Formats: structure tokens, C-alpha cells, sequence
């Protein structure tokens, strides 16, 4: 195997119920926990008649989590896993992650220490958290950050949604994403990263919709995200663990991130149009318009992409599509790679809302990868920063809470050599 | 006598589930039925791969090694997948991470005795035992690794009984995983020097093979294996039948092995016709030989046209004329003095069974061992060097008890080992 | 890996371990700990041990050593004491680093702490 | 087997009246007496119809056993058993065992004689006082102290509510528990001991109710001591007797106290969630926050526990559940008991009120246990004591009852030789 | 043949229940039924266990001793309980203390002598006495210390009688009670010196061969105890049946015993497959050997591959040929020369009876006199020193008329136990 899977910060916690509601979607589950191992890796079998959730929901402002304990899914987890400290949320990684966030960790912990128990060998942890916040960036640093510890032996991968290339909101988002990654970098295996504005370029581009609520770029990670667990951990003709992604998907002990991108994003209403070839969507990957993350291969030369596919595909076909692309040159591979293409083959072909404005094809390519682009990216983000750093704008914000001089300057010279880190893994032969 | 297979890893297990799917079939053994035999030839030789329990309960000699439980449970809940002893089901549900490091020292290592346990258990069943059956790809974790790891134990354990191997040798044009060359050099190493008879097999190989000589355009992945378990049953099974001359993998492998490296080989099936319309019947022999013989319809990857041969074994399994097979072998010995090696007067070892696969007429497996398969440890041992530089992926093999030299060993000696097929070559 | 550790602790422990699963007996680990604090009851820790018995003794000396230190890191004695491999294997490579940092200037003589055991 | 029980203070009223409500509810027998041996070691058959009670009430003030001949069990007990004197109950020791106290004892005395008579081979009194009040510290003190030497041939276990570590009542409290403890010690045989407070943080933290009645500390206690006598005095898998007790339970002849504690507390509401396992149980026995008895294992080094378990238990279970934790070492080492831990077997589930706040399981965990731990309690204890002692405070009030400067200066050395031997039998090898 | 029975404390109580549930089943006799024997066999030597009064109504011929009412009322009150002529319950319903003290001096002393009267009863009943059978637990007052007064005086009336001691000797990682050693240690002094063939059965030798054996995941104590009276009827009420080589308690006793201790052995039972799957019917008989023979399996805590043996028995009892029986033993004996002592050319004893268990094809129970159990009196008498040494719950048995000089006895007495049976390990 299983995956526990910890929702910290409202926004981890929107994706969640998100990425939750799929799942039970394409299980047969409704919400009141009964569906009439396999995906065991997901879901404890209470009993008993019920499902309920194998995971967990961290929000300081109760609003959020709330509405969970509304809206049907209600019936689904636990009156007990969705932990919230009346308290404040703060927009401030400090406060999040040392001052306030820290009364709760403890409490946290026990039950991804209780739900970890309860399991029969385990793999890891699907992280969902918001880079950018209060509660999801501080917070989490010292969540995952106990868990590097206290189970060094499994995986650590982090669904994160990084903050928008030129639409982010708070006003520190910066100084609250370099400071969370500089804290979990040292402890996570792999952090997927999904762009919340690339995401909407993708539902203006290639869906058509200028009225994209919250609620549907997280039907999206909520789709990417199924492609990675759920169907992955789910048998198939080329099955793909947990470990396997970070085994084919890292090089470097940096908690790498690659990025998520989907094949078939098409607008029902379209529905009806002849389904795209396997070609088509393969190719569709390549593509920097429909990859949920602002990072266009500007010049980022790939280093290991994990092509899962789901539903019908014939391994010849992928182990042919996939040569035609090892053969196009334009997408530059990285040199010390000669083959760094996993192919993860599912049955299932995907489940789409039963009436959202997803097409719903007979088969999907959620590829995810490292991509030397990033150096970009988190170049962008480190820049901003400084900036504000440079004139300590937000910064008696922090201290007030138990930060210092240190933390930033020195959480800054961290990400620095992660400028220099995309850089060297690749630019250099 | 006797052999008992191997099942390491997912896909040496996928495939497990295919060559058993068949072999039963040509030994008329349903699910957990018995002898349904169209004949009763099928049947006085059995034992090879069976066990006597119930009277009716043949059940297949076989191990399922494989740290990842999903797997197994695909095999164990699909057709034929309850005819295996539950005892035969060698699990590891750790983390079936995909290095080689972590199936072969760290998580593999310990799975081993409750293996080795088992594999005993079936060695002393009964009569006397000739050797084991391994499938496995060398590119991934319970494949090259704990696989690699199950013979070196074996190899111990009988250096009397042989070890016939089937790799699925990393494709080249694609990889289907990416540390790849390390999680193969490091089993290929493993190979020779255990295991003396080595068949590999290249998904892509097959594909070609599998798209163009039969017309085939949708080669799912249960086809690729049902190929290669085609392959397997004509070279043991098949042999474990009468013949005007018959061998067996001894025989094949004393005609096969000219030096002790264990040298890896090629096979090759026969009647390999479309469905339909190509079911042209030009089976008369010299279509045997035609097919056989070709480039394509090799399963390994590198083409023999390019590297002289060493020894070939034309296995042959279906009623005819010893002269007129015996007579082929030789045209084809002279028409391609080019490439056949000259010091040795004879390298075909013709083997003729009598009995064919059971809907066939006639058919012929092919066992090359040619030169040409250097072009193919090569490459391996390129991708490795290229990426090895940059310690790559490194990190997940070190950090999981690894050696630095390890990995600096394999290549070096499987390295050799390209060199050394060249020594023939010339 | 396995080798490197093995001649590591060979050498600072004076030991003829073969393999990492010899660990399991939990001797070394108490000793290990005996060469950064000193404070170890060796004459009690079996530095021999045959059985498992032995073994548990072995542990709760162990740990009670990370207890009176506040040492935080986690011992699982159930899965060291079967003598697995890998967890051993982990253990020990987590031991090496906590000897690292922790270890003095001063000498350890680790037979003469044995009782030449 | 039988085993009597006399009731003393109000308080060990309250909870006699609670424990010996659980105890007809478990077994058929309505508050008529009638039910529609096994259990005959706490029930005796009087006349064709009924079940009279096996035990006695003593309170110095009516109001309290008043009470329980009006609420249904008035038709429980004899008319008889429930003493009382109509005179003063006093706050104070001295009072309550010397002068009044004093005049009750005879014929308290003879129901204890003429219960302990009309019984077939008997094997103790299971004797309830309130530790700190006036009738249970000094009467009992002279209550059992008359039985250790009228029956010095069997058990006496008795089973104490010890002074709340913060929360006492009494201003006096420590001088009528200091009291209780040095007259009881060369008396009783074993003494089971439940704090009141500890047990208020279960009624918070395990099973949430900030609106804990004494009615419910009563059912709680009322539950622990079911497994005590009713159930292990009852066929099972792997019996008991009270005898054994004392034996598998006290290393010295100080009347050593070991602590009450209880596995499955949950809440009703809680009552239909997915079962706890025998593993999770078993664990929660060696959580300092669920034991009844603010002693938390602070150092304290268990040297005997009796795991008395109910319901359906397969002994593997068990002596499996108990290898894992006697290598957990929680609770670190003395040399000298290799294995201390009596397994009780019993078959019949627990039995919650029909609709009190009690979970309602199908097995549970009533592990009692001598600890080093209480090495602490007594001092905390003992402290409080000599402070008031070091000004005379409140002593004017025993001395003008009988006592002298003798009995409080003596009895606080007394204790002295608790703290000390609490201490040598542990923290030393 | 006869022999009689006895049932000391709850625990050999406990297992009397099982032991005639079984044995009954084993001789065809219904609650308070008869012989429905579905064979003619299973009564010309019944007697053995029971005896005649009215025509339908053999009564079991053992003792009911306890000082604890509830229990010998469970085993009264359930399913056979119905079948011991209440002449059989000498009960004391004092408080049966766990205390070896309270049971063998002021407790059990008393109740002793309305024993005697019945043990004398029975085995004055006819024909001719062979020896009494003994269970009970060495860890609690009516096991250890009552049932160990029983025998010292049993074998003061008859010294001639062989005494058979089933033993539930501690078992190590949980101990079911907290004295346990003392109980313990002072219960093997008794036996060493008294009764002259002892099965010494350990709760978590049982559990993990009921667990890992026997797929059996709820292994209720019913089942423990359900199995090891599987191997006491294999043993005694198996040899009163014919064979082409019988043997009887005393051949048991005069092949396995060398040297006067008495000595105790570790039973192992043959078919111990789970129940479906595992029906294997591998029972040929290298089956049972290769069973019998491991460690695993012995219902002793020890492991045999940790000491020498001494004697063995194996008492078969199904048809097979004193040739692949008298031929196994062998091979046995011989590839395992390392532990099986020297000084005796053929440590075992080959028993071989005809009838098998009722349903099933071939049995063969086992009877070891290893030197392994060395290190479990080792246990033992450690966890005593290790709370001898501070007196523990020492006041429990002398506050009960016990000896300081009592315990230092028993200790010493079972420890140099310990150390002579090393003498022959060596
Ligand atoms: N895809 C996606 N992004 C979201 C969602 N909700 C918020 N975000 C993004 O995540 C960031 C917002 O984080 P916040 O909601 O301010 O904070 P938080 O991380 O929940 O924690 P706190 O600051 O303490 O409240 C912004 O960059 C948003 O664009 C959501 O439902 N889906
Ligand atoms: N658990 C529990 N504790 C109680 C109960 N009633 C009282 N107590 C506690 O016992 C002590 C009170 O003793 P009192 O009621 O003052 O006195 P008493 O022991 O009945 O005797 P007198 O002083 O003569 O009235 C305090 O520590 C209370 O917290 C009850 O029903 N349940
Ligand atoms: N012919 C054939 N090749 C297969 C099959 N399954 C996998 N492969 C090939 O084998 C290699 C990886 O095999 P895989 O089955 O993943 O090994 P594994 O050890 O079980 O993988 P892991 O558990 O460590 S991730 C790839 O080169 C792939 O192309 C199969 O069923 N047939
Ligand atoms: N195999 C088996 N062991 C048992 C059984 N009953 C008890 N034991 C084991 O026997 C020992 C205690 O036995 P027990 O039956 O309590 O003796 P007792 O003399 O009757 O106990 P007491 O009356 O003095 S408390 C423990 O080690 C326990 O594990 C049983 O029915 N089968």
C-alpha cells in the first residue's frame, strides 16, 4: 504494498477530496463506503461492509476540511482522520511550520503511525500538499520531515501543486515554497509537481472553458494522480510499484521532481468525436502545451520519463511509438542516458466524472518525468525570493514566530545549489 | 530424467504462466485436470516437468520467485494459475523494487532460503534430476537480481545437473525500464559463470518477428511470450520424446558449448506462417531449413549474417527422412562457408524427435550459438559505460548495499565476454 | 555495502564476522554503543550467543543504553534478532554514522572490554 | 471458592452500588434478585427465588446507603447488610477508626462472620474503600485489621481509590491516607488501587465526555473489577483464583498495590467502528494513558502483571501478543523476574451498560501490575503529608479522637520504608 | 497388560479431555456408549484403558486429580465428559493455590491418600498392570506439585509398573503463570527420580508446528492439546495393537533409556499436512521420516539439530514394508552421523504396528531422547537463579510449610540433570 496518502493544507485537502472522489468513481464504491487485495494498496477493508479512507487530512483553519464532513463522502473516511487545529492557518510557513503547526505534528504523526500499522507492508506515503502556504509548505516540511526518520525505509513521494509562474495569490508564496522545499528536499523520494496555471492553460487550450472552478484543476491532478496509485498498484500487463518510480525516475538523492502530464485532455461535448490513435497521444506528450506545469521544455532536456499508460494498448505499439519519439531528436534526452523511458502498462482503461468536461477515451498516457526544464522554474521562484528577501518585506512575520536570519538566507543558498544541480545533471556532456 | 522450472521475477513469471499455458496443452494436462492426451506418447515421459500425487493432479515442477505479490496474484487468479502446489509460490512482499542491488543483496537475500528450501523439495522428489529451467528479464529487481541469485545458489548446490537459461535480454530501439544495462550487465555477469545454456529473447525481436511473419498487428504481450514458450518446448520437452535421433540438454548442451563460458544462444521455431492464407504447407523440410536459417525469426536481437557460428542444434520434431534432413543441413553448411566457423568440420547437431507439436505437421527448433550475439552484450555494456560515467541511477543501488566495484566487475566481465566470442569470429 | 561495513567493524571490534547477518546476535550493536559511552554493561551482553534467548538479552541491553542516552532512533529488535540481512544490514550502516560523529579522541580497546571474549 | 466484600465510605458505595450493578446485568439476574455454582462464589441462592448479595455496606452518615434501598436494588441486598451509624462520618482518620468508627466495627465485624460462615470454603474479602475520606481510611483501617487476624488464613485483596495526585478533595486527604496505608499494610494481601483523576483523563482523552458523574468513574471501576472476581471466578480457558493473585502478583509482603487497567475504552457513538484487534489491545496496556492510576510509567518498572483477558481469545494470540512486548522493553530491565506475566483466560465478551458511554466490545484487556511506578505516587503522596504535618495543621482534630503525636509521627515513618522499598526492589540489579 | 491414566491438575486435566476424546474415537466408544468400532480390532485390546461392568459402558481407567472444583466440573460437564465413573474425580475443593508448595505439602498432601485409594482401585482391577500415564503442567500447584506427590508415592507401590510422565514443561518466550520455574524446577526433581519415561510438550513448540504446520491461524489451546494427544496414543493404546515388530512401553522403555535418569524424550507425530491443499498423501514413507526427523515438528521446545540423540523410536503404525522402514532409518542415520551420538551402532528403534489412525492411510509417532533438551532444563533452572537469587515469590511456599534448602535442592538436582546429558553429547 500500500500507499498511505497525507492532505495537508486546504488546497492538498481540495485536491484530496479530489483525487478521492475518482477513486470510489472508478472502484465501485459510492460514498457510503460499500462497493457491491487489488487496490488494497489504497483502501482497509473495515470489516465489515465499508471502505472508508487509507489516508489522512491536515488543515489549522476548520472551514476546509468541513466541507468534507458536508457533502456525501461524508460517509466515506473516519470521523477521526481529518485533523484541524481550530487555531490559525496563517499564510507563513514559520508560524505553519514551527510556532503554530508544530502543536498539532505529534497528533498528525500518530495516526500515519496508526494507519501504518493497521496495513500489511506498506510502501510509502502519497504526500498533497501546496507548496506555496501556510499550512501546506510549513507544516508539511516537518511532517514528511518526521517521517524521513521515523520510516527512512520506504518511499516518499510528494504530490505538490508549486506556485503559478505569474498568477501565484499570497503575496510571500516565495518565501513560503523555498522554504518548504529546502526542508523536505532532504527528506522525500519523489515530488510530483502540477503547475495550478499551466493547468489552466491546459482547460482554456484544450478543453475550452474560461469558467475553470478550483473544483476541476483538481479533477485533473485528481486524474493524473489515479494514473500514478490506483490503476499503477492495480495489476496489470506491466505493472509499476511505487519504488519503481523513484528507482526509474531519479538519479540524484535531491528528492527530484518531475513533472505530471496527462494524454487524452478533452472536453466532453466533444464526447463523440473519433477517439485519438495511440500515436496521437503519445505525441501528445512531447507537447510543453498539456503537461500541468509552466516549465515548457525550453531547453530542459528530459532524463527519465515513466510513460503509464491504462487501457487498451498493445506493448508493441508503445514499444514503437515510443522508439518513433526516441528518434525525434527535438526532444533531446539527457547524454549520460541512453534509454530512460519506463513503460507502466494498466488494463483499466481511465474513469472520467460522469458528467464534468473530461472526454472519457479508452485510453490515456500519464507521463510524468525530470526534466532539466525545472532549472527554470525553480530559477523563476528563487529569483522572486530575493526580491523581497532583499528588502525583508514579509520577514517580521517569520521571526515573530520562531524563524531567523538564518532559516531564509540559509534555505536560500540551499535552492541555490539546486540552480546549480539542474544544471550540471545536464547542459554538460 | 527430470528439469524443474523457474519462474523469477514478473516477467520470467508472465512468461512462466505461458510456457506452462502450452507445455500442458502438448501434454494434455488441463487446469488442475489430468491426462486428457490425445495420445499416450504424451505421457510416458511427463515426470520431466510433473509430479504424481493425486492420480488425476499432474502438477507443474516449478518455482515462483518474485517480490512483488500483485504479480503472482495475476498468475495464481488467472487460467491455468491454480494448477501450481501453493507451496511453489516463493513471495516476497517487500518492496519488489526495480535494482538489482535490491533483489540480489538486500531484500532478495532474504527470500533466497525459503526458496532454495523449496527448490530442494523438488530436486529430491524423485528419479534423477538433469537440471533447471529459468525465466527472467535482466532488467529489473526479482528478474536479474534475486533470479541471478536463485542460480549462483543452485549452481552450488548440483554443479552436476545442467542449467539451461532463458533472459529476455534488454531490447535495443526501446527500453522498457530505464537503469536497464544495470540491472542487466550485473545478471549477465551472473550468468556466465552458473548457468551453462542460455537462451535469449528480445521483446523487439519478437515484435518484428511477430508483426511481418505473422501477419499479426496487434502483438499483445501474452503473444511475445507464447512465441518464446513455443521456442522452450520444442528444446526440452520435445527431446524428452522418442526420435530417430534424439538428444537431450546435455547433448545440446556437449554440441553446443565449445568453451566453458556457457555461451549464450538463439532460438528459433519453425512453421512460423500466418494463420490463414499463408498455411501454405511448404513444410516438406527445405521450408524448415529456409525459415530457420533466415536472419529475421532469430528471437534475439542481433542478426547472425552478421558473425559466424559456433554450433547450431536444428531440434526438429515431426516424421521425416533422416537424409533428407541430414542432407539440408549440409547444402546449408556449404552455402554459408562464409559464415559457420571452420574449425569445426560440423557445427549443426542435428536432432530429430518424432512426435511434432501437437496441431503441426512438422516442425524444428533452432538452437544457434553464433559470434553474432557479441554485437548485443556490446551494446548492454555501452549503455552502461555511457551512464556508469555519471553514476546515473547509482544512488539506488549503493544505498542499497552495493559496491562501487560491483558494478565496475560486471561490466568488465561481461565486457570480456564480447571480446572472447570474438576470438571465433576470426 | 555489506563488505565495506564488515571490514569497518572487523577492525574497530577486532571481530572475524563474516556476514552482516552475524549482527543479528546483537553483541556488536551493544559494543559499538560500548565504544562511543563506555557505559555498557559488557560483562553481562553475550558476546558469544548461541541462542535467542541470549539474543533478547543482548537488545534490551541495547536499548536500554539508547533509553538512559535519549537516544531517538528506533530499534526494532523483532526483525534484527531473526539475524535478517537487511535490517541488520540497515541497522549497522546507521550505527557507523552514530559512531562517526559520536566517538571521542580516546582509545577503545575492545578486547580488553570483553573480557577477551 | 467465594470471595465476600465489604463496601466501606460512601465512596466505596458508590462504587460497590456500580459494581454491583455491571455484575447482575452480566448475569441474568434483575435488581429483583431473581434470574431466569459457577458464580455462587459472590451470590448465594437464599431461599427458592432470589440471589442475595455475598458483601456489606459500612457509612457512617446515612444519606449514601440510603440511597441504594430506594433505587431498584433496593430489592437486591437484605435489609440486613447495609450497616450504618446514624452518628457522624468525620473527614478524619482518628474519628472514623478510633473513637466512633470503633463502635460499628462488632457489629460490622459479625455480617463479615456470619456471611463468611453461611458460605461453603471462601477465599477472601474483596473489601472497597475511598483511601483519603473518614470511614473508609480509619474504619477499614480496623476493619481489616480485625480480618487479618480472624481469617489470617486467606485472601485480602482490597481494592482502593488512592488520593487524586492534584485533583483531592479533603483538605486533610494525605493525613487520612497516610493513615490508611500504614494500619492496612501488615494486613492486607494484595491492594488494588484506581486514582480517581487518571481515570477522569480516560473519560476525556479516551472516550471524550468533559461531563464525567462519579456514576461513571463507578461503571468504569464497576467494569475493571468485573474482571477481577465475577468473570475469572467464572470457567474459562486459563482460570485464576484469588489466591493466585497475591501469588503471581506480590514479590513482598508489603500488601503491595498493583494498578488497574482496562483495554478496550470507547465511547458508545463510537460503538458501531471497525473492532479493535488483539494486537492493538494488548498494546494499549502499556500506554501510560489508559490505566486508571495517575502513576504513568515514569520510570517505574513493572515486576508482575496479570493480563486477565475476556471474550473471544485464541491463547496464541496471547502468547504471541505478550512475546512482542516482552521484547519491546518498555519497561526496562530489573534482573531479577525473568517472566512476569499471568495470562487470564476467561470466555464470556465484557458487558457494558445497556446505555451508559461504554463502547461494548467482544474482548478486553483488564491488566493489573506492581510497578516501581508507584515509587512515585507514594511520595507525591507522603510530601503533601509533612507539610500540613510539619504545622500540625488539622491535627487537633484526631488528637481529640484518640490518636497521638505516636500514630501520625509513626505512620509517617511507616510509609518512610515504602518509598525505600519501592525503590530497592527495583532501580537496582 | 493395561496401564491407568492420570489426569493432575487442570492443565493435564484440560488435555485428559483431549486425550480420551481421541483415544475413545481410536477404540470406537461413545460418551457412555460402547464399542461401535468400525473395525473388530480396536477391542481385543481395549482393556488397556478401561474396564468391564454392565456390557455397553467401558470406563475410562484414569484419575481425575485437581484442587480447583470449575475445572474437573468443565471437563464433567461438557461433551465425554460423562464417561468416568465419578469413583474417578478426586477433587479438593481447598483453594488450589499456584503454588507447587501448596499442592504437594499442605494442600495436596491431604487430598493424596483419597487418591492412592482409587490408583489402587483401578490397578487392582485385573489381568496385569504395565505402568500409568501422567499429564499435567509443571508451571501451577495441582500440576507440578500434586501430580508430582502422585507419582512419588505411585512408584513407592510399584516399583515394578512403568511410569509415563506427559510434561507441559514452560514454554520459553511467554510463560503462561510468573513462578513458573519454581513450579517448574521443582516438579523435574520429582520426575527424574520417579517416573522413567517422560514427554515433555512445550504451548509454543505446539503453536508454531500448529501454526506453520497446520496453516491452522486460531490454534484454540483445544487444538494443542488435541495434537499431543495425538502422539500418546500413537505411542501407548497404538503398540497394544499387533504389528510385524510391536513393542510396548517397556521395549520403549528399555531402547531409549540408557542411563537410569529416566530421561525425557520430545514426541513428534507423522501426518501433520493441513487439511485440504496440503493433502498431499506424500506419505510413502520417506514422507514420514523425512517428518518426523526435522526440527521442526517436535513438539519439544529445543531443536534436536542442536544435540545428539540418544534413542529414538519410531513407532509407526500403518501398513508398509519392514524393508523401506528398517532401510530409511538408515540412510537417516547416516546422513546425519554428525548428531546422533556414536557409542549406540543403531539409535533407533524401528517400531512398526499395523492399524494406522482410524482415518488416516500411514502415522508414525516419535519418540526422541535427545541430548537438545539439555537447553531447556537450562532455561529453566536459569529463570529460577535469576529469581531464587532474590527470593521472588518465595514467601507464597514457605508461608505454606515449605524449605529454604527445599528449593536449593530441586535446582541442583535438575541442574546437574543438565550437565550429565551434555555428558554424552560429547
Ligand atoms: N490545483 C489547486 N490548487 C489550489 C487549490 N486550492 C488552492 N490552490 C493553490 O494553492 C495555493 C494556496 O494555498 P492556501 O490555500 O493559501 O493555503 P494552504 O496551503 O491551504 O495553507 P494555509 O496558508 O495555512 O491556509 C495557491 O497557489 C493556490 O493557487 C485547489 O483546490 N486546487
Ligand atoms: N471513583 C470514585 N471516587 C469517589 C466516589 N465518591 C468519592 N470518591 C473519592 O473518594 C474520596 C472521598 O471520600 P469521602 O466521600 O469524602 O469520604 P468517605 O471515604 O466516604 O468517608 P467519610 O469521610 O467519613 O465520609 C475523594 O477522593 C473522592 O474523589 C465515587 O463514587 N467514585
Ligand atoms: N517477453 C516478455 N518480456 C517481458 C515480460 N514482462 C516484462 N518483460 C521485459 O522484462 C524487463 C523487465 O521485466 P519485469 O517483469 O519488470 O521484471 P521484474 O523484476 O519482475 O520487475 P520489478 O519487480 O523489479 S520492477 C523489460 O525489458 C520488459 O520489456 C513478459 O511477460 N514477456
Ligand atoms: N498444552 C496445554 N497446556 C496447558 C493447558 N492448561 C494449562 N496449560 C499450561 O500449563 C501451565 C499451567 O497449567 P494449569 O492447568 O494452570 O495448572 P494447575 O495446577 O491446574 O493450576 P492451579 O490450579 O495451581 S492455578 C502453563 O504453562 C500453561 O501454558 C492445556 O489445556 N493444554
Amino acid at each position: 504494498r500500500e500507499c498511505i496518502s497525507i492532505h495537508v493544507g486546504q488546497a492538498g485537502v481540495q485536491i484530496g477530496n479530489a483525487c478521492w472522489e475518482l477513486y470510489c468513481l472508478e472502484h465501485g464504491i459510492q460514498p457510503d463506503g460499500q462497493m457491491p487485495d487489488s487496490f488494497n494498496t489504497f483502501f482497509s477493508e473495515t470489516g465489515a461492509g465499508k471502505h472508508v479512507p487509507r489516508a489522512v487530512f491536515v488543515d489549522l483553519e476548520p472551514t476546509v476540511i468541513d466541507e468534507v464532513r458536508t457533502g456525501t463522502y461524508r460517509q466515506l473516511f473516519h470521523p477521526e482522520q481529518l485533523i484541524t487545529g481550530k487555531e490559525d492557518a496563517a499564510n507563513n510557513y514559520a508560524r505553519g511550520h514551527y510556532t503554530i503547526g508544530k502543536e498539532i505534528i505529534d497528533l498528525v504523526l500518530d495516526r500515519i503511525r496508526k494507519l501504518a500499522d493497521q496495513c500489511t507492508g506498506l510502501q510509502g506515503f502519497s504526500v498533497f500538499h501546496s507548496f506555496g502556504g501556510g499550512t501546506g509548505s510549513g507544516f508539511t516540511s516537518l511532517l514528511m520531515e518526521r517521517l524521513s526518520v521515523d520510516y527512512g525505509k520506504k518511499s516518499k513521494l510528494e504530490f505538490s501543486i508549486y506556485p503559478a509562474p505569474q498568477v501565484s495569490t499570497a503575496v510571500v508564496e516565495p518565501y513560503n515554497s523555498i522554504l518548504t522545499t529546502h526542508t523536505t528536499l532532504e527528506h522525500s523520494d519523489c515530488a510530483f509537481m502540477v503547475d495550478n496555471e499551466a493547468i489552466y492553460d491546459i482547460c482554456r487550450r484544450n478543453l475550452d472553458i474560461e469558467r475553470p472552478t478550483y473544483t476541476n484543476l483538481n479533477r485533473l491532478i485528481g486524474q493524473i494522480v489515479s494514473s500514478i496509485t490506483a490503476s499503477l498498484r492495480f495489476d496489470g500487463a506491466l505493472n509499476v510499484d511505487l519504488t519503481e518510480f523513484q528507482t526509474n525516475l531519479v538519479p540524484y538523492p535531491r528528492g527530484h521532481f518531475p513533472l505530471a502530464t496527462y494524454a487524452p485532455v478533452i472536453s466532453a461535448e466533444k464526447a463523440y468525436h473519433e477517439q485519438l490513435s495511440v500515436a496521437e497521444i503519445t505525441n501528445a506528450c512531447f507537447e510543453p502545451a498539456n503537461q500541468m506545469v509552466k516549465c515548457d521544455p525550453r531547453h530542459g532536456k528530459y532524463m527519465a520519463c515513466c510513460l503509464l499508460y491504462r487501457g487498451d494498448v498493445v506493448p508493441k505499439d508503445v514499444n514503437a511509438a515510443i522508439a518513433t519519439i526516441k528518434t525525434k531528436r527535438t526532444i533531446q534526452f539527457v547524454d549520460w542516458c541512453p534509454t530512460g523511458f519506463k513503460v507502466g502498462i494498466n488494463y483499466e482503461p481511465p474513469t472520467v466524472v460522469p458528467g464534468g468536461d473530461l472526454a472519457k477515451v479508452q485510453r490515456a498516457v500519464c507521463m510524468l518525468s525530470n526534466t532539466t526544464a525545472i532549472a527554470e522554474a525553480w530559477a523563476r521562484l528563487d529569483h522572486k525570493f530575493d526580491l523581497m528577501y532583499a528588502k525583508r518585506a514579509f520577514v517580521h512575520w517569520y521571526v515573530g514566530e520562531g524563524m531567523e536570519e538564518g532559516e531564509f538566507s540559509e534555505a536560500r543558498e540551499d535552492m541555490a545549489a539546486l540552480e546549480k544541480d539542474y544544471e550540471e545533471v545536464g547542459v554538460d556532456s | 530424467r527430470e528439469i524443474v522450472h523457474i519462474q523469477a521475477g514478473q516477467c520470467g513469471n508472465q512468461i512462466g504462466a505461458k510456457f506452462w499455458e502450452v507445455i500442458s496443452d502438448e501434454h494434455g494436462i488441463d487446469p488442475t485436470g489430468s491426462y486428457h492426451g490425445d495420445s499416450d506418447l504424451q505421457l510416458e515421459r511427463i515426470n520431466v516437468y510433473y509430479n504424481e500425487a493425486a492420480g488425476n493432479k499432474y502438477v507443474p515442477r516449478a518455482i515462483l520467485v518474485d517480490l512483488e505479490p500483485g504479480t503472482m496474484d495475476s498468475v495464481r487468479s488467472g487460467p491455468f494459475g491454480q494448477i501450481f502446489r501453493p507451496d511453489n509460490f516463493v513471495f516476497g512482499q517487500s518492496g519488489a523494487g526495480n535494482n538489482w542491488a535490491k533483489g540480489h543483496y538486500t531484500e532478495g537475500a532474504e527470500l533466497v532460503d525459503s526458496v532454495l528450501d523449496v527448490v530442494r523439495k523438488e530436486s529430491e522428489s524423485c528419479d534423477c534430476l538433469q537440471g533447471f529451467q529459468l525465466t527472467h528479464s535482466l532488467g529489473g529487481g526479482t528478474g536479474s537480481g534475486m533470479g541471478t541469485l536463485l542460480i549462483s545458489k543452485i549452481r552450488e548446490e548440483y554443479p552436476d545437473r545442467i542449467m539451461n537459461t532463458f533472459s529476455v535480454v534488454p531490447s535495443p530501439k526501446v527500453s522498457d525500464t530505464v537503469v536497464e544495462p544495470y540491472n542487466a550487465t550485473l545478471s549477465v555477469h551472473q550468468l556466465v559463470e552458473n548457468t551453462d545454456e542460455t537462451y535469449c529473447i528480445d521483446n523487439e525481436a519478437l515484435y518484428d518477428i511477430c508483426f511481418r511473419t505473422l501477419k499479426l498487428t496487434t502483438p499483445t504481450y501474452g503473444d511475445l511470450n507464447h512465441l518464446v514458450s513455443a521456442t522452450m518446448s520444442g528444446v526440452t520437452t520435445c527431446l524428452r520424446f522418442p526420435g530417430q535421433l534424439n538428444a537431450d540438454l546435455r547433448k545440446l548442451a556437449v554440441n553446443m558449448v565449445p568453451f566453458p563460458r556457457l555461451h549464450f544462444f538463439m532460438p528459433g521455431f519453425a512453421p512460423l506462417t500466418s494463420r490463414g492464407s499463408q498455411q501454405y504447407r511448404a513444410l516438406t523440410v527445405p521450408e524448415l531449413t529456409q525459415q530457420m536459417f533466415d536472419a529475421k525469426n532469430m528471437m534475439a536481437a542481433c542478426d547472425p549474417r552478421h558473425g559466424r557460428y559456433l554450433t547450431v542444434a536444428a531440434v526438429f520434431r515431426g516424421r521425416m527422412s533422416m537424409k533428407e534432413v541430414d542432407e539440408q543441413m549440409l547444402n546449408v553448411q556449404n552455402k554459408n562457408s562464409s559464415y559457420f566457423v571452420e574449425w569445426i568440420p560440423n557445427n549443426v547437431k542435428t536432432a530429430v524427435c518424432d512426435i511434432p507439436p501437437r496441431g503441426l505437421k512438422m516442425s524444428a527448433t533452432f538452437i544457434g550459438n553464433s559470434t553474432a550475439i557479441q554485437e548485443l552484450f556490446k551494446r548492454i555494456s555501452e549503455q552502461f559505460t555511457a551512464m556508469f560515467r555519471r553514476k546515473a541511477f547509482l544512488h539506488w543501488y549503493t544505498g542499497e548495499g552495493m559496491d562501487e566495484m560491483e558494478f565496475t566487475e560486471a561490466e568488465s566481465n561481461m565486457n570480456d565476454l564480447v571480446s572472447e566470442y570474438q576470438q571465433y569470429q576470426d | 555495502s555489506r563488505q565495506e561495513l564488515l571490514a569497518w567493524i572487523n577492525q574497530v571490534t577486532s571481530l572475524g564476522l563474516t556476514r552482516i547477518e552475524d549482527c543479528g546476535k546483537g553483541y556488536a550493536m551493544i559494543q559499538i554503543f560500548d565504544s562511543i559511552y563506555q557505559d555498557i554493561p559488557l560483562k553481562k551482553v553475550n558476546f558469544e550467543c548461541n541462542n535467542e534467548y541470549q539474543y533478547i538479552n543482548n537488545w534490551k541491553v541495547l536499548q536500554q543504553v539508547f533509553l538512559k542516552k535519549g537516544i531517538d532512533k528506533v530499534v526494532d529488535p523483532e526483525r534484527l534478532s531473526r539475524c535478517k540481512m537487511q535490517d541488520n544490514l540497515e541497522f549497522v550502516q546507521w550505527a557507523k554514522r552514530f559512531w562517526d560523529q559520536y566517538y571521542p579522541g580516546g582509545d577503545y580497546d575492545a578486547l580488553a572490554r570483553r573480557g577477551n571474549r
